[PDB]
């Protein structure tokens, strides 16, 4: 990343555990200090997508991976993305700080498929769905 | 701390970063006689009696000899302090050769004595502080016009365009249909005044033939107060000037195609699969969009061209006059910057090939 | 049988069609109390006590209420003729908004009842009657100048150049450099009185620096007689005042480019395969070209800006002081003419918009 | 054209006959009351372009059409060109008379090179050949 | 005697059988306003204000009705002819469908009432004129590439390839690089100045990498002349422009193969035994060949590709721009070939089948 941030020891652990099907999401954002990406919110299988959307915040922008499933035709499909949240309302120093710093993520996300979103409207599941679907070649 | 500078096309701005705006903004000018040279302002008050030229236009340097002296006008007379002392980030236009760049960092390490140098990309810059990643990138200066497409954090270099027709053609169009009600404004000090008007009053008509035909019979004008403190009175000027950039064919310019087709001929440049995201991040910059009710109309036009399946989105935010200039600070001002320098003795151990590897 | 009129901006022209030179020529001036008004000689033989105002100045209309008492004198006063009973053929400048074309029909219709109506283009009259189809036009008048390239009979609308800066000026500074050899011309009586010496004994230098030189040593100086029957002497100013035309500085316009540098930028706004044909067809026309070997030093002046494989060619007709005029009192005479009048039938059923489409 | 004159019924058929090298060159003068364009002489393909040169008279513009050969490089390459001549020692009525007569001739001599020649240097060879050989992209 | 005409796809060239080259070459396009339509050099002139659309392009017929149009100019207006008076011989691409060859003798019996008629291949003509009856062939023309193998008198269908990419995208190419020494090309009037610095200072360089690096140290440039006078200085873009050829990466095209792979790839797609014979019998042709060093530079980038007991043979005639019209001008003047010809009485008592049997 050209700003220069890192990630946490404990960030590429989580990513492995979230992809031997051990959680359902975990949300990451850049620490206090600004230096440093860490893990922040783990979320267990039980839990959908529909109520892990609620819980973006409008003022916060954050990196949520999650492990999405679409219910294909009767076929119980899923697939991990990552979704870059950067809400138009954020500060400005915020935005750019999260946006240059998407880059430290792409040494550990491989196999994730990034979606980028700046509004409710983005976060739709049709969207979503539209968007997986257009990568597969099955 | 540091010194971000963006040269620009007719004006240059310079600061320090961590601050929300620029602090000094003065176009970039060259003046003889008809001191041996003036530079800025001071060639500016002196219009009259010398012959000016333009170091960068159109967003390319052209005149290295002349270039120096702008950038010398800067550190000392401008910003008064030490090159030899702070570390200073440039910007570049899209599409630069590898010469220029060389030779940017050569003048600094060799001449100016800089500790340590970057430098960015004016549409990467712009896009990042929008929050975005992938999309398109429209921006208008007053020399020169460009159209970048981003994805991922890598722009496409066989879809980028120029139009050389901004903001600084439209002073003079406005400056000549403004002799229909009289008066002349031939003189360089008049020419200023005209600016003024245009930063002022102007603004984009949603519909153009609907506009024409009921100000005649309105015949509404507005005042506009002269510095020797006449009144001048503005009629439907304010709305035919912005309108060059819609249908450029009313300054003689038939075959540039405008800004709602130089959009659409960039995007199909690239690869289909691609298309449908760049189309729902149009980002405007520049200080030639920051006309009234330009984003409204700019969507309407862009949505004709684009098939039934695709609906385009226009992002216009409030600080997109100095965007390029933004972006530099808020990047310089991180803690973990320090790292993304390049330092004095590299260059010495390396030779100018080192920012083709960095930045 | 028809009537001829040419507005002008410091004089009007008027008589009959099928003559070889105008009859009245009178200056289109208003006077008011400093008769409740005074229009033409009426103000200038009262000019003391009376505050003048120009309808036309600069070639633009600027007042109709003021315009309408001009055609009211020529018609009534000067031609001593029916406007309900005669064809009216007129001119517009180049450059001329719409507005004005639709309001100056829309008087000669209802206020005179002409029954039928003709406007022409000043450019286009006075090149065809030189025998040419393509070529550039300078036109020097009294109050404004114009550099109107026409190529196969339409104009180029984004060659067009205005000055303001003719004969008018050239009066007053040959009236200011009159009192260096004492007494004074301020009244208004003395002011004609300039312009006969002007129009008489003035004439263009080609090498202006020598001329001064060597004029010292010979103390050369001409008698010219006043109405009152004394005698005055006139010495190097003949030859000082046209020299204003090519170097517009002696009056305080630095920004003025002059008559060689006027072509010269008027030919680059054009096409590249088509400058080549417009250097060779550089045709003079107006009143203020009438000096003595001014086509002789034009030619040379702008041989120097164009390139090395350009020989430019400049044409002079002996009529270039009428050419408007003459051009439209020919055409009027043909036998052909009189299908391409508007007649008021076609105003009635149609309204102003008449006029666009033809003529 | 806005002097109001036509053309005669002749001058189509003429023209025709000119493209298809069936003549030489068909020279069109204003008739004699001055209300047409009308035939006046037509060239056999014997005569060359020289001997029509002598014919340019300096007291009678005229309207010439000639098929010009210039013989490029050992090719025997031909053009089509409308020469409009009016002289400037003619009269005042006869040079505005022509020139605002020439639009009437652009609806027939499509395909035709327009030159404009007002002196005898204007009438020179390398004059003509220059000109043809700009519009020529080959 | 008889006519030959050759489509191609983006000029026509036509003339009589017995001569030694064509006397008409003319652009095959067709303009309508932004006389109804434009077609060949009357809409180049108005390109302007002319939308322009290509009846053929990429070597294949895709408007009928522009297409008849392309036909009726040259008979009228270029050749001067009556199409119902002499015997047309006309010319197809490779891998033409037959429904394109059945409606193309169509319009010429019943619209044109053409005599004769015959029909050849672009690819066996051009073959035959280089004294060759085994070989394959590269045809580089500016809509298309393509290569031919021939064996025996016959093409294999099964080993010919498109690329789409030809000397038109040069043009863009070298017009796009040429605006980082400053101004701009984009009006179609400077669109043919670039051409023709195409056509005479580009040339191949052998070692391009080596070129790169010395063009700097040695800033050599030449001068070409504008139409206007001024002369225009060109530098290292000379050379650039023709590598697109071998690499068309620099395009965009990461697909392309280019020419050393396009030979290659279209030879291994025949049988193993016969291709030791093709390797020998490389025929350059098209106009896009034409570049200095050009034959050189491809022997030896094929020679890499092909195993070392092959050493392949390039065979460039001096007179491979125009291949495929004289060798179809000299098959129509042979005096036995009176009996080769189609009758259109032939056409009557069989239908549109005739043309598939013969030729
Ligand atoms: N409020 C405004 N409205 C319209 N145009 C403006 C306004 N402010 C500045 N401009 C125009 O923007 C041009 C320069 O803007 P900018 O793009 O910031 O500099 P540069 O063109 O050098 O990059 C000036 O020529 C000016 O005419
Ligand atoms: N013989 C002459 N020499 C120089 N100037 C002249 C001469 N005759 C007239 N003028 C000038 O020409 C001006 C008007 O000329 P003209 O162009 O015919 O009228 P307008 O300027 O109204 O079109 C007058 O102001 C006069 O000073
Ligand atoms: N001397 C030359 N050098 C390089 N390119 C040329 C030259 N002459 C012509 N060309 C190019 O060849 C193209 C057309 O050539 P040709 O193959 O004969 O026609 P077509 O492509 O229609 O078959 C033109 O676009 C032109 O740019
Ligand atoms: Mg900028
Ligand atoms: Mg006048
Ligand atoms: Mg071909």
């Amino acid at each position: 990343a050209i700003s220069g941030v890192t990630l946490e020891e404990s960030v590429r652990g989580a990513i492995d555990d979230l992809r031997m099907k051990k959680s359902r999401y975990v949300m990451m954002c850049i620490g206090a200090d600004g230096k440093k990406i860490e893990v922040t919110e783990v979320g267990e299988r039980g839990v959908n997508y529909t109520d892990l959307k609620e819980k973006f915040s409008a003022e916060k922008p954050c990196y949520v991976a999650f492990d999405f499933e679409y219910n294909d035709a009767g076929s119980k499909r899923e697939k991990l993305i990552l979704i870059q949240w950067i809400p138009d309302t954020a500060r400005p120093r915020e935005k750019m700080m999260y946006s240059a710093s998407r880059d430290a993520l792409s040494s550990v996300s491989e196999g994730y498929l990034p979606i980028q979103a700046n509004d409710e409207s983005g976060l739709d599941a049709e969207e979503i769905i539209r968007k997986v679907r257009l990568h597969r070649s099955v | 701390s540091s010194i971000v500078c963006d040269n620009g096309s007719g004006m240059v701005k310079a600061g320090f970063s961590g601050d929300d705006a620029p602090r000094h903004v003065f176009p970039s000018i060259v003046g003889r006689p008809k001191k041996t040279v003036y530079v800025g302002d001071e060639a500016q008050s002196k219009r009259g009696v010398l012959s000016l030229k333009y170091p960068i236009e159109h967003g390319i340097v052209t005149n290295w000899d002349d270039m120096e002296k702008i950038w010398h006008h800067t550190f000392y007379n401008e910003l008064r302090v030490n090159p030899e002392q702070h570390n200073v980030l440039l910007t570049e236009a899209p599409m630069n050769p590898k010469q220029n760049r060389e030779k940017m960092t050569q003048i600094m390490f060799e001449t100016f004595n800089v500790p340590s140098l970057y430098i960015g990309i004016q549409a990467v810059l712009s896009l990042y502080s929008s929050g975005r990643t992938t999309g398109i990138v429209l921006d208008a200066g007053d020399g020169v016009t460009h159209t970048v497409p981003i994805y991922e954090g890598y722009s496409l270099p066989h879809a980028v365009r120029r139009v050389d027709m901004a903001g600084r053609d439209l002073t003079e169009y406005l400056m000549k249909i403004m002799m229909e009600t009289g008066t002349t404004f031939t003189t360089t000090a008049e020419k200023e005044i005209v600016r003024n008007v245009k930063e002022q009053l102007c603004y984009v008509a949603l519909d153009f033939e609907e506009e024409m035909t009921n100000s005649a019979k309105s015949a509404n004008e507005e005042a506009f107060e002269l510095p020797d403190g006449n009144v001048m009175m503005v009629g439907n000027q304010r709305f035919r000037c912005p309108e060059v950039l819609f249908k450029p064919s009313l300054i003689g310019l038939d075959e540039a195609p405008g800004f709602p087709e130089m959009v659409y001929q960039s995007i199909n440049k690239c690869d289909i699969d691609v298309r449908r995201e760049l189309y729902g991040n149009i980002v405007l910059s520049g200080g030639s969009t920051m006309f009234l009710n330009l984003p409204e109309r700019l969507a309407k036009e862009i949505s004709n061209l684009a098939p039934s399946s695709i609906k385009p989105k226009v992002v216009a935010p409030p600080e997109r006059k100095y965007s390029v200039w933004i972006g530099g600070s808020i990047l310089s001002s991180l803690t973990t910057f320090q790292t993304m320098w390049v330092k004095k003795s590299e260059y010495d151990e390396s030779g100018p090939s080192i920012v083709h590897n960095k930045c």
